[PDB]
Parts: structure tokens; C-alpha cells; sequence
RNA sequence: UAGUAUCUGUUCUUAUCAGUUUAAUAUCUGAU
RNA sequence: GAUGAUGUCAUACU
């Protein structure tokens, strides 16, 4: 059962492509008992137009999360997180960490930082060092998440989502030592690393996301976080550029949460703030509802802006046409 | 005292007003 | 970092289908749920296709979804249970385009919770009462009929609770024109959790329970 | 007990009638129990773990006998290597294609 | 102290001591949701009586912005007994 | 207390834990997505997905311990 | 009073901190100076 | 013994000040005022580089004499 | 029926979180594992004190109120100066993680505390003066760090006439994503 | 046309109370500027009796006629007015003046009131520290959302309050941040209300009925505003602890969670493994395709 | 009015086990 | 460095 690919580039081979594949072997889900786990690699032959089998490395887990790496390779075999390089008959295991918490689901890499993703708990970030050859957890953040996938925003920043339908935003703070190196004196803050990543964002979509990525869907027009969901259906995430817009629109969506109340009875701030609160956002699927709503409401709701409803309307596309549709 | 002070307190909260306004 | 949430294709699932006379014309129309998104389509008769009348986000998930007709009413209205604790029952308006709520009465805390009812919805043929349900404990009845001025009245939630129940699946029995009754599945756990043995577990069988409603009585009798 | 005898309300207060053994101690007996979580930070259990080879971390807190000390220690040790990586790192210990 | 039934289509009420007071919280600040009470509750000569006191109804029972937000207000009929 | 699935100071891991896969089931048979990803997992429908979770309503945990 | 033990805190009240002792008033504190507490602490601080 | 007992430093030397002094040759863990001090650093040969530099410290006229 | 802390210490994969009342429990093995949870902040100590956790500190006076410095730099009568301290000055005050509880001695705990150069008052005690010469600005300890080498826990500090050059000495020794503007 | 109407005010029907209250009321919002500041502190002074009537419409009317002459008028010396009443009344009018301050504060800007109202704080008598927290809980309650921007400018005074001595301090510390949790509910506090948590947090042992009354519901908003798992995640030690009060204690403060955001923790509830007898995990979550 | 808090006073063999209970003491019940 | 428990005290706040 393939549960995982890449493709890479190696040091020690040429600039042939790798494909690489996670297989579990005979894994039952229910209960979990997995019988070993390999890892297939592929050379792409004929120009990314045929794969012949070369070799096939086995692993004791399953090789959920592969990801290329400076080079060569990580593999996260169940808690396990291995760098690998490619050898000659297998794949030769140059480092290894298992710090990690239950079973490793996702692997990024920006830079010389490493955000592995459990399967229950958080995002870890691992500082790698090419000298010695250590795979070193730096932070962690405080919440139990069952990631599905994660994305990069920048050396600080990480997206991720959940398996219940939520969407967060982790970063690490200011100031801190990347440069950490016994292990029986010195502890963590709490069961983990010594430095924790704050979240700056959470927001319930209500449907499970399976993909985000950091895109721009038109051209001219400027970055923003697309992801989509297991219900079939695609969103976007848009930062605000200035204060005052964020304003307006914070105020848009607190009259449209009370004088549009949703249609099943559910409250919209606490639907968005079903497992984690809402932090950071602003809901526009309720703030679409404007044009909907009936317009003695419209102009009721929009005389507290100080704006005609023409002028609301304007802003509420002026925010989809400056970012993607 | 402060009674002195009270017009001309009242007239520069009337002046932050008009300027914050 | 401030952010703002866009629905470039809303949700395209469907968990529950529907079909009456929503519009209140001769023609039947389809209500489906996509989750958290309520969707009219009209299956049109002469081209075959499949136009989308409707799509209302309704913020919250809809863990139920059935449609009544009142005796001698020629429109449907639409029962929602969902995960906000309310049932709610509306009504399309093809003038508007939209959906009015009639009735959205309160009965419990909101989220997809193991007994405020929500999960399972049963409502009579004739259209004299709706039950909603819980998988485990609760099951609430309201009676549902009409004044003079042709419009919808809900009657106070009617407690049928059993503690230490699951239920499977409820349904309404087309009865006639006697007292509604209500037809569920259901599973007595009580003596699986005091049996260390295991036996209980095995011999645990299910019942097809019968709730007979006494309208003029006013209480629901097993 | 120190200088003046100490109120008997203040002995059944602070817990000195129960005693408590500690064979790192050299078999010490310890009045009270604050006293007695007191002393596995202080010399003598630091001592007397130095004697046995253990760096007294605070997973040697609450651990009175030898055998249970050198066993913890055991288990301690073999756990601890285990999540240290070692390097052993293969390089190609199959050299053929 | 609360009669803690399943609330019905009766509408709370409060007399006019306590016009605008929150019923589960005593708070005076932003009320929020109509107050919905039991059926035996509002049954007979209680019909339109205070949810506090038992006496002449003048206004309708709220709860107040801060129960509704932690859902106070779905933990049944808040009349006192 | 009148709720099921809350505790006290004599709650025993077996009852807590039933109680936790029992709301963790009919939360699973509420969210739609969440029977989406399962019913995605396995190669079952959504019918007897839900069937499944039901029948492992009756003991979710096994049989308890005792004393 | 004069002495070093006797201070005013952050709450009104009045502390001793030879005995780690508070006292609503001044009553209280020159009642608990009389008191078995302030003289064997001020004896422990004889020597 | 990774923690340093500093004698010969009066009461008038704060802890922080203590901390700050023995902060230099690397981050003091813990530290405890008993007359004289108490320094625990993170590693026992910091502590030792510690012993060894501040010893000839003499602050205000007070050596530090720093010993495991 | 109970085992001792050395068992469960041993049955257990995180013999560190036990203690001596761990054993008494109905399930002390859950116990253990409740207590290896990750994000899990401790339990607050006064459940085994007997002084209901604030009732100790008595005799250690403190400083009435401290104020924020944007507030106070407006010497607290015109309001726009106000609205500055609240909205151009206001600055965010030293918050804590989730895993940091209170308890009696943490207000007098100094662990909050710079490496290779002291203060201007530890200078001052050490009789050093404060400025950028290399003769008395480092401290006499780094007379030893230049003659022993440097100090192996402050890696990235280079010592005045070890790692540093003596004139060079003047103190002894990506953009973000979704920003505003 | 106003020193007319200035003995009005105590005539005793609610009809003409309500009825000059309001005339006040818009006398203040649009033509305040043909009357001295002196008789607008005088009718101040007349109408923050009047915040304690039985009919809610002179209490409304009350609060709109002071916030307009509040807002006519400048902060500061009616505030100063009012922290003079808060200190020298200790009685139950000072609730009264508690009231009228948070309308200063919801009418005109909180900048205004914040710090007077904080270096006031500073004075050592004590039972003018719990009216200034009870004047913080009740501004919180009633100001809201607009508390958002305000919550650090009172954290220090809370960390202050919150590891007092003195057990009323506690109490009413602990009212606030349940105000100030329920306040600022979604809009992005979660770090200032996780750190006062960690104030809030050791208190739930307190034997008094109304400060664990208030504790528990500081909680309460604590879990609404920062989320059920991390109040979950104080809760887990303790949950099978050895001693009894303090399975007590842990296993109400669960109840209340649990009661209140039982679908939530779902998510939340940490992994427990099997045994030699009973399946303790939950496997479905653990699938990933 | 009757509830809480703070001072003062008292606070129970440096003689041994078992049982109830307690997180553990303490308390209570029997034997030496 | 571990200050608890009780009443005839006496003194303060609700
Ligand atoms: C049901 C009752 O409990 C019965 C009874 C006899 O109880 C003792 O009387 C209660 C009434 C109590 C009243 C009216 C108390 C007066 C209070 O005054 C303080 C100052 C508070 N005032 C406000 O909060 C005022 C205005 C607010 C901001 O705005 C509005 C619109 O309310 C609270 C009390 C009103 C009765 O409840
Ligand atoms: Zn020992
Ligand atoms: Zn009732
Ligand atoms: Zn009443
Ligand atoms: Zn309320
Ligand atoms: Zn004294």
C-alpha cells in the first residue's frame, strides 16, 4: 500500500531524478498492526516518462512522509525521522531522530529547518546541521493537532490543518537560539523542546483540508493561501494589507454575524471556534451574505460603516479581485 | 485650584474631539 | 496577521437528498445537504437537466435532513436537525429566492453531541407530528399543525426518553389517520456494561421499538 | 527536636513520627516527609549515589534501595542510549550493484 | 433551585422589580436571547408570571450576552423553584 | 451529572475512556468529513461505516475490569 | 512604633516581620508584642 | 558537583548580581543565597571554568572562591 | 494491591514524573501516563501545603503598584497625549507560556537574569569601570579566560585578547509573510 | 431652559423622571456648548443615584443621558469626581459609581479612564484596590468587544492582584478575567488570557464558596475565549490524582468543560494506549491516506 | 443584625503493633 | 525552612 512520494535529486548521483515511494505491507487499519514497511526508488527514465525499478529498501514502519533535504532524503518511519542518502543496493540511513511524539504524517523543509508533523500532536521544528550530523528538535507548539498536511510561509511561519476541519497558523517567535546542542539534566518546558511556537491564527472551515498551498491563482495580483477540502469545495486565505481594511471588514462581519444570523440557528463565531476559537480572521463567506441580504438590511447594516451599500459592495469585491477570484 | 482650570480642561477636550473627529 | 476566508467553489457532496414541493407548484424539486451548505435543485422534466436554484451556507452541519406536507397543504417545508441543538423548519419562497425560518425551536446544547438530538429525524406521512433523536437517550416529538391563517405551529417538545438506548435508525409508520406512530432501532447497552464476561455483548439483540403518539392524550407511550 | 523540645502538636504536624530509610543514605532514617524529599537533593544522597555510579537526576527522586537505584539506573542508561543517536550510520556495507 | 425541564413554546416573563436582569447570571448588561420555559412551568394560573418570583409578568425574560455565548441558555427552564 | 459520559473522583479508566469513544463515535457519525475520511480510508460505503461505528457503540473498549 | 519588626504594608493593615504575623491595628500588634510568639523571637534573635 | 559554592561574597552582593557575574563564563541554572552563595551552571565543566576564572575576582575587595 | 515507587518507576517509560504519593492512586499507571502527556502544565504544590498558598507571604513588602512606562511617561491634560501612550507607546508586557503556574517564592525567583559583560553596578562592585577599554572593562575572570582559553558555555563570545581583538572591544567583548503594510 | 429643569430630577414619578432624563440626555449630546462644565457635574451628580431604579427605562435613559454629558464634557474631572465617591464611600453606592464609570468608559475612550483610574490603584488602603477591581469587571462586562485593545494596559495590575494576599482581591481578579475572557471572545487574546490563566489556575483549591464560585466561573469564560483544549490540558494530572479534593476539584472543573464543550474535546483527549485486557486507542483517527 | 478574617491563650506519652480512614500523616477503635 | 486545629478570647470587614 503506497502511503507516501518525492522526487529529488541526489549529491552522489547526477542530476537523474529519483522517485521515491513508501509502501506499508500489509498494514490493517483497524486494529493498527503494520507488518514492516519499504521504500521503493525509481530512477524516471525516458524524461519523466517512464519509472524502471531499481531497488527496494525496507523499513520496520510505515514510510509516511518522504521529502527531499540538502541533497539527500527524510523519511518518517512511523516516529521516526531519517535522514537518508542513496546508496548503491539500499538506502543508506546518515541520521536519525526519534524524539517525535507518535507517528510522523508530513515533512517540510525551508532552508536548513525541518517541520515534521505528528499525527497527533503539533508541527516540531528540527534544526539539521550539515557538520555532525544531528537532527536536533528546536520547538514545538502547545496543542494537539491531528495534522493532515502542512505548508511554508517563511523561515518562521507554518500552515497546517486538521483532521476535524480546521485550518491553523504557527510561528515561531523572535529571538531564538537555532543553535541548541546531558540529555538527563536538562529538560523542555513541558514534555518537549525548550521553545515553543506561538499560533497567530485558527479557523474552523467546517470541512476537512487536505492541501494548502502558498499560490496566486491570477497573474498580477498577489500571494495567498489556497486550500481544499474532502466536501469538494476550494478556499482561500487573504492577508490584509492595512489596518483600516481589516477594520471595515472586522466590522462588516460583527454586524453580519447578529443581523444575519446563520439559517440552521448555529451561532457563525462559534461554529468558526468549534474546536480552537477564531483568532485572526475574518469570515467572508458570512460577509458575502451582504449582497444576499435584503436591502432595508443592507443600508441598515451599512449606515454603521458610514458607507453606502454600493460602497460595501465594492470593498467586498475590491478584497476578491485584488487577491485571486 | 481646579475649578479655575475646569473651562479651560472642558475647551481642550472640546479641541482633542474636534482634531480625533 | 490579519487573514480573510474565501469560498472559490463551495462544497459538492451531497449527505442527504430530499424531494417535495418546495416551491409549492406541481413540480417536485430536490433539497440537498452538502455538508454545511443547504442546495434547491429543480430536476427539470423536459430537458432532463439539473438547474441549481438555491445554495445558502448555513454555517453549521446538518446532520439531518426530511421533508413533511401538512394534510391537504399542497407546498413541503424542510425539517433541519443539525449540530446547533435547533430543529429548524423552513420554507422556500420562489419569489424571494430564499429560505424563511418558520420555526427554529431550542432543545439542546450545540455540536455533533452524543445526546441532544439532531442526528436522526422521522416525521409522520400525514405530516401530524416530527420526532428528532439522539443516538443515545433522547428522542423529542413535536406536533406540528396549522391555524386559520394557513401558517405553521410547532408544539412544545414532547419527551420520549429512555436512558442507557442507542438508536440505529427512526422513522415514521404511515399509520393512516390513527395516532402517529414512530419506529426506531434500538440497542439496550446497560447490560454490556456491567458484564465483565462479555456474554451481554453477544446476546445483546435489537429492538424494533413502536412509539405510539396520542395526540389528543398529548404524550408518547412505548 | 532542636535546642527546646518542640511542641508535641508540631511533632504530629510536621510528620516526625513516621520515619523513613534510605539505604543510598548509608541506611539513614529521616523524620518527616518534607525532610525526607528534602535530602534527595542534598550531599549525602549525592554522595551516596556518587558511590553507586548515579548522577542523582530527578529520576533518582523517591528511590530508597540499592537494587531499585542500580535497576532504575539500568533501564535508565539502556533507555537514554537508545534515544541518543549513536553514529551508526551504514555506508554502503553491500559494495556491488 | 432551578426547575431545569425541557423548555417549550412558553416565553419567560419578569416583573417589574427586575425588568431587564439576566436570570441564570443577575447581570444588567446585554441581554441577548428570549427566555423559553417549561410547559408546566406556564401552565394554568402561572401563565405569564415572573421566572424569578412567581409574581405579575411585565416584560419579557432575557438572558444576558455573556450566557448565550457560553450557552447558558440551552441548560433548560430557568424557572426558580 | 444527569449527562452521560461526565465523571466524578471514582471514574475508572475503563468508563472514561468508554465514554470517550462513544462521544468520539457519534461525533465521527455527525461530522460528515470526519465519515468522509473514513469512509475514504477503507474501502467501505458510508452505510456501513455508520453500521460499524453502531455496532461498536455496545462495547467500544471490551468488556471492563474488575473491582 | 520605633521598632524594625513593626511595618506598614502595601494593604493597610500592619505586619511583623519578626513573626510573620498581620494585625488590623495598632491594639493588636502591641498585644502581640506581650504575646509568647514576639518574646521567644525576639530571644531567638538575642543570640 | 555541577553546582559552585562561592564563598567569601558578603549580603551586600545581590543574587542577580551574583548571577550576573557568573552569567559571564555561561548561564547560571540556579542560584541560592544562604554570608555566602550558591551557583549551579548547566554543564559541571562550565562550572569548573567558573571556579577557576572568578576566583581571583576579587569584588569590592572580596575574592570569590568558587568550589565544587 | 499497591506497588512501590521504585516498581512503577520501572513498569512506567517516564520513571521522572513519578513521586511519592503516585503509588496511592486507583490507577497509578494511568496516573503516570496523564503525567507524560505533552502540553500538561503541573499541578499546583499547595494541595499538599497546609498555608492555602498565599497565606506565607507576609513579611517581604513589596512596591505598591509598578506602571507601565507609556502610561507613566504622560506624568499621570491633553487627551491626544493619551491616545498616544494607549496606541503609538503601547508596548506588550512580558507574557508567560501555558506551562508556567504561580506559587509562593516565584515573584522573588530571579531566573529572568547577557554573557562577557556584567553591569554597570556589578562593575562597580567588582571595581571596574564601565566603558570600552580592554584593561579594566573585562572582568578579572577574563584574565583567566585569556590565559585558560575561552569559556566552553559561551561558544559565540569572543573574549578581548583571547577571541577578540583589544581596540575592536567597545563592550569587553526572512521577511514575514502576511505582514501589514 | 436646564437650570430649570435641574430640580426635576427629583421628583419621584417615573414618567417625568424618564421624561427629563432624556431631555437631558439630548440637551448634553447636541447643545452642550451653552452650559458651563460646572452644571453638568452638578446633574452628574444628581443622576448617578438613579442607576439603582426598578424600571428599566429611567435606568436606560440614565445611562444615555450620563454617557452624552460624558462624552460633552471632558474625562477628567468627572472621573476624578468619581474616584473621589469610590474611595470614600465603602458602601452600596459605590457599585453605583462603579456603573457610571464604566459608562465613561464605553461613551468616551477607555484612555481616558485607565490610567487615573490605575495610578489611583497605587494607594495602599486596600478596600480601595477590590473597588477598582470591581470597576474593571463590571467596565469589561459592560464596554465588551472594545476591552480588545486594553487588555495588556491591565495585566500588570491583574498579575498584581491575582497573587495578593488578601482572598477578596482573588475573587473579584477573577471576576474580571471572566469578563474580560467572555469580552474579547475571538478576536485574537489568547496569549494575555493564557497568562492570566496561569494567575486564575492556582486558586481552584480555595475552600471559600464565593471565591471558587468566581474562580470556576473565570473558568468558565477562560474556556469559551481560549478554547477547551488548553483548559483540557490543565485539567489532565488531576483527573486521577491520588488525593481525593483534588479529583474532586479537577473532575468539577471536567464536568464543566465537558458540559460545555463536549464535541470539542474530541479532538483534544490525549492518547491513551491499550493493556493486556481493554482497546484504549482510538484507531479511526489515526488513518492517513 | 450573624457569617468570615486577624492577634492572645491552649494544642493531648521521644513507650510498641493491628483495624476504620487518609494522597500520606493526623483522628478514632483494640492488644502489649 | 515546613504555623496546621480549637475556643471563653479580644479586634476588624460584610
Ligand atoms: C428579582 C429581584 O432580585 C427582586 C429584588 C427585590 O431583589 C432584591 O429586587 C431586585 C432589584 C434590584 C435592583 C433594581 C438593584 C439595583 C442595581 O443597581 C446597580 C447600580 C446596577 N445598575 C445597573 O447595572 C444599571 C444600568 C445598566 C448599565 O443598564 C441597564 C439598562 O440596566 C444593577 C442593579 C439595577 C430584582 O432584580
Ligand atoms: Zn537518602
Ligand atoms: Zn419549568
Ligand atoms: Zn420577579
Ligand atoms: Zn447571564
Ligand atoms: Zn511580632
Amino acid at each position: 500500500a503506497a502511503f507516501s512520494v518525492a522526487v529529488c535529486r541526489f549529491s552522489n548521483t547526477g542530476e537523474d531524478w529519483y522517485v521515491l515511494v513508501g509502501v506499508a505491507k500489509d498494514l490493517i487499519l483497524n486494529p493498527r498492526s503494520v507488518a514492516g514497511g519499504f521504500v521503493y526508488t525509481y530512477k524516471l527514465v525516458n524524461n519523466g516518462e517512464k519509472l524502471e525499478f531499481l531497488h527496494k529498501t525496507p523499513v520496520e514502519e510505515v514510510p509516511a512522509a518522504i521529502a527531499p533535504f540538502q541533497g539527500r532524503v527524510l523519511i518518517g518511519v512511523g516516529k521516526l525521522l531519517r535522514v537518508y542518502d542513496l546508496g548503491k543496493k539500499k538506502l543508506l540511513r546518515k541520521c536519525e531522530n526519534k524524539h517525535i511524539a507518535n507517528y510522523i504524517s508530513g515533512i517540510q523543509t525551508i532552508g536548513h529547518r525541518v517541520i515534521v508533523s505528528d499525527v497527533q500532536e503539533s508541527f516540531i521544528w528540527v534544526r539539521y546541521k550539515r557538520n555532525e550530523n544531528q537532527l536536533i528538535i528546536f520547538a514545538d507548539d502547545t496543542y494537539p493537532r491531528w495534522v493532515t498536511t502542512a505548508s511554508l510561509l517563511d523561515y518562521d511561519t507554518v500552515a497546517g490543518a486538521d483532521k476535524f476541519g480546521n485550518i491553523c497558523v504557527v510561528r515561531l517567535p523572535p529571538n531564538t537560539n537555532d543553535e541548541v546542542d546531558k540529555a538527563l539534566w536538562d529538560r523542555g518546558l513541558l514534555n518537549g523542546a525548550s521553545q515553543k511556537a506561538e499560533v497567530i491564527m485558527n479557523y474552523h472551515v467546517g470541512e476537512t483540508v487536505l492541501s494548502l498551498q502558498k499560490t496566486t491563482l491570477i497573474p498580477g495580483g498577489s500571494e495567498s493561501l489556497v486550500y481544499t477540502t474532502l466536501s469538494g469545495g476550494i478556499g482561500i486565505l487573504v492577508p490584509f494589507t492595512s489596518h483600516e481594511d481589516h477594520d471595515f471588514f472586522q466590522h462588516v462581519e460583527m454586524h453580519l454575524r447578529s443581523e444575519h444570523p446563520p439559517l440552521c440557528g448555529r451561532d457563525h463565531l462559534s461554529f468558526r471556534s468549534y474546536y480552537f476559537p477564531v483568532k485572526n480572521v475574518i469570515d467572508g463567506d458570512l460577509c458575502e451574505q451582504f449582497n444576499s441580504m435584503e436591502p432595508n438590511k443592507q443600508k441598515n447594516v451599512s449606515e454603521e460603516l458610514d458607507r453606502t451599500p454600493p460602497e460595501v459592495s465594492k470593498k467586498l469585491e475590491d478584497i476578491r479581485t485584488r487577491y485571486a477570484f | 485650584a481646579a475649578a479655575a482650570a475646569r473651562a479651560a480642561r472642558a475647551a481642550a477636550w472640546r479641541a482633542e474631539q474636534a482634531a480625533a473627529a | 496577521m490579519f487573514l480573510y476566508n474565501l469560498t472559490l467553489q463551495r462544497a459538492t457532496g451531497i449527505s442527504f437528498a430530499i424531494h417535495g414541493n418546495f416551491s409549492g407548484t406541481k413540480q417536485q424539486e430536490i433539497v440537498v445537504s452538502r455538508g454545511k451548505i443547504l442546495e434547491l435543485l429543480r430536476p427539470d422534466p423536459n430537458t432532463g437537466k439539473v438547474h441549481t436554484l438555491l445554495t445558502v451556507e448555513v454555517f453549521g452541519v446538518i446532520r439531518s435532513l426530511m421533508a413533511f406536507r401538512l394534510t391537504g397543504g399542497t407546498k413541503d417545508y424542510i425539517v433541519v436537525g443539525s449540530d446547533s441543538g435547533r430543529i429548524v423548519i423552513l420554507e422556500y419562497q420562489p419569489s424571494k429566492n430564499m429560505f424563511e425560518k418558520i420555526h427554529q425551536e431550542t432543545f439542546g446544547k450545540s455540536g455533533c453531541r452524543r445526546i441532544v438530538p439532531g442526528q436522526f429525524l422521522a416525521v409522520d406521512p400525514k405530516g401530524r407530528a416530527v420526532m428528532i433523536s439522539a443516538i443515545e437517550k433522547q428522542k423529542l416529538v413535536y406536533i406540528l399543525n396549522r391555524d386559520a391563517a394557513a401558517r405553521l405551529t410547532i408544539s412544545s417538545p414532547l419527551e420520549a426518553h429512555k436512558a442507557n438506548t442507542l438508536v440505529y435508525h427512526v422513522v415514521g409508520v404511515d399509520v393512516g389517520f390513527e395516532n402517529p406512530m414512530f419506529a426506531c432501532l434500538e440497542m439496550d447497552y446497560e447490560e454490556a456494561d456491567n458484564d465483565p464476561t462479555g456474554e451481554a455483548a453477544a446476546n445483546t439483540q435489537q429492538t424494533l421499538t413502536f412509539y405510539e403518539l396520542d395526540l389528543g392524550l398529548n404524550h408518547v407511550v412505548r | 527536636w532542636d535546642g527546646k523540645p518542640i511542641p508535641y502538636w508540631l511533632y504530629k504536624l510536621h510528620g516526625l513520627n513516621i520515619n523513613y530509610n534510605c539505604e543510598i543514605c548509608g541506611n539513614y532514617t529521616y523524620r518527616g516527609p518534607k525532610a525526607f524529599q528534602r535530602h534527595f537533593a542534598e550531599w549525602r544522597h549525592a554522595h551516596g549515589m556518587r558511590c553507586l555510579g548515579i548522577p542523582n537526576t530527578a529520576h533518582f527522586a523517591n528511590v530508597t534501595q540499592i537494587e531499585d537505584a542500580v535497576s532504575l539506573w539500568a533501564k535508565l542508561k539502556l533507555q537514554k542510549a537508545s534515544e541518543r543517536w549513536q553514529p551508526d550510520t551504514e555506508e554502503e556495507y553491500e559494495d556491488s550493484s | 433551585i432551578f426547575c431545569r425541564k425541557q423548555a417549550g413554546v412558553a416565553i419567560g416573563r419578569l416583573c417589574e422589580k427586575c425588568d431587564g436582569k439576566c436570570v441564570i447570571c443577575d447581570s444588567y448588561v446585554r441581554p441577548c436571547t428570549l427566555v423559553r420555559i417549561c410547559d408546566e412551568c406556564n401552565y394554568g394560573s402561572y401563565q405569564g408570571r415572573c421566572v424569578i418570583c412567581g409574581g405579575p409578568g411585565v416584560s419579557d425574560a432575557y438572558y444576558c450576552k455573556e450566557c448565550t455565548i457560553q450557552e447558558k441558555d440551552r441548560d433548560g427552564c430557568p424557572k426558580i423553584v | 451529572s444527569k449527562y452521560i459520559g461526565t465523571g466524578h473522583a471514582d471514574t475508572t479508566k475503563w468508563e472514561w475512556l468508554v465514554n470517550q469513544h462513544r462521544d468520539s463515535y457519534c461525533s465521527y457519525m455527525g461530522h460528515f468529513d470526519l465519515l468522509n475520511y473514513f469512509a475514504i480510508a477503507e474501502n467501505e460505503s458510508k452505510a456501513r461505516v455508520r453500521f460499524n461505528l453502531m455496532e461498536k457503540m455496545l462495547q467500544p473498549c471490551g468488556p471492563p475490569a474488575d473491582k | 512604633n520605633k521598632d524594625p519588626y513593626f511595618m506598614k504594608n502595601h494593604l493597610g493593615s500592619y505586619e511583623c516581620k519578626l513573626c510573620l504575623t498581620l494585625h488590623n491595628n495598632e491594639g493588636s500588634y502591641l498585644a502581640h508584642t506581650q504575646g509568647k510568639k514576639h518574646q521567644t523571637n525576639l530571644a531567638r534573635r538575642a543570640a | 558537583d555541577a553546582t559552585v559554592y562561592v564563598g567569601g561574597l558578603d549580603e551586600k552582593v545581590s543574587e542577580p548580581l551574583l548571577w550576573e557575574l557568573f552569567l559571564q563564563a555561561g548561564p547560571v541554572v540556579n542560584t541560592h543565597m544562604p554570608g555566602y552563595g550558591f551557583v549551579e551552571f548547566l554543564s559541571e565543566e562550565d562550572a569548573d571554568y567558573a571556579i577557576k576564572i572568578m576566583n581571583m575576582i576579587k569584588l569590592y575587595g572580596k575574592p570569590i572562591r568558587v568550589n565544587k | 494491591n499497591r506497588f512501590t515507587v521504585a516498581e512503577l518507576k520501572q513498569l512506567v517509560a517516564r520513571p521522572d514524573v513519578v513521586e511519592m504519593h503516585d503509588v496511592t492512586a486507583q490507577d497509578p499507571k494511568l496516573l503516570v501516563h496523564l503525567k507524560a502527556t505533552r502540553n500538561s502544565v503541573p499541578v499546583p504544590r499547595h494541595w499538599c501545603f497546609k498555608r492555602k498558598y498565599l497565606q506565607g507571604k507576609r513579611g517581604i513588602e513589596k512596591p505598591p503598584f509598578e506602571l507601565p512606562d507609556f502610561i507613566k511617561r504622560t506624568g499621570i491634560i491633553d487627551y491626544q497625549k493619551l491616545h498616544d501612550a494607549f496606541f503609538k507607546w503601547q508596548t506588550k508586557p512580558k507574557l508567560t507560556i501555558h506551562g508556567d503556574l504561580y506559587y509562593e517564592g516565584k515573584e522573588f525567583e530571579t531566573r529572568l537574569k547577557k554573557p562577557g559583560d556584567l553591569s554597570d553596578e556589578l562593575r562597580i562592585s567588582l571595581g571596574m569601570p564601565v566603558g570600552p577599554n580592554a584593561h579594566k572593562v573585562p572582568p578579572p575572570w577574563l584574565i583567566a579566560m585569556q590565559r585558560y582559553g575561552p569559556p566552553p558555555s559561551y561558544p559565540n563570545l569572543k573574549i578581548p585578547g583571547l577571541n577578540s581583538p583589544i581596540p575592536e572591544s567597545c563592550s569587553f567583548g526572512k521577511p514575514l509573510y502576511g505582514d501589514v503594510f | 431652559l436646564l437650570p430649570r429643569l435641574t430640580p426635576i430630577l427629583k421628583n419621584r414619578h417615573e414618567k417625568v423622571q424618564e421624561n427629563c432624563i432624556d431631555l437631558v440626555g439630548r440637551i448634553a449630546d447636541r447643545g452642550a456648548e451653552y452650559v458651563s462644565a460646572r452644571e453638568w457635574m452638578r446633574i452628574c451628580f444628581e443622576l448617578l443615584e438613579l442607576l439603582k431604579a426598578h424600571k428599566k427605562a429611567i435606568r436606560r435613559a440614565t445611562v444615555n443621558t450620563f454617557g452624552y454629558i460624558a462624552k460633552a464634557i471632558g474625562p477628567h474631572d468627572v472621573l476624578a469626581t468619581l474616584l473621589n465617591n469610590l474611595k470614600v464611600q465603602e458602601r452600596q453606592n459605590r457599585v453605583c459609581t462603579t456603573v457610571a464609570i464604566a459608562i465613561v468608559a464605553e461613551t468616551c475612550s477607555p484612555f481616558t479612564v485607565l490610567p487615573a483610574l490605575m495610578n489611583e490603584y497605587r494607594v495602599p488602603e486596600l478596600n480601595v484596590q477590590n473597588g477598582v477591581l470591581k470597576s474593571l469587571s463590571f467596565l469589561f462586562e459592560y464596554i465588551g468587544e472594545m476591552g480588545k485593545d486594553y487588555i495588556y494596559a491591565v495585566t500588570p495590575l491583574l498579575e498584581d492582584a491575582l497573587m495578593d494576599r488578601d482572598l477578596v482581591h482573588r475573587q473579584t481578579a477573577s471576576a474580571v478575567v471572566q469578563h474580560m475572557s467572555l469580552g474579547v471572545y475571538g478576536f485574537g487574546c489568547e496569549d494575555s488570557l493564557n497568562h492570566l490563566l496561569n494567575y486564575v489556575w492556582p486558586n481552584v483549591f480555595e475552600t471559600s464558596p464565593h471565591v471558587i464560585q468566581a474562580v470556576m466561573g473565570a473558568l468558565e469564560g477562560l474556556r469559551v475565549a481560549i478554547g477547551p483544549c488548553r483548559m483540557l490540558q490543565y485539567c489532565l494530572q488531576g483527573l486521577f490524582h491520588p488525593a481525593r479534593k483534588v479529583r474532586d476539584v479537577y473532575w468539577k472543573i471536567y464536568n464543566s468543560i465537558y458540559i460545555g464543550s463536549q464535541d470539542a474535546l474530541i479532538a483534544h483527549y490525549p492518547r491513551i494506549y491499550n493493556d493486556d485486557k481493554n482497546t484504549y486507542i482510538r484507531y479511526e483517527l489515526d488513518y492517513i491516506l
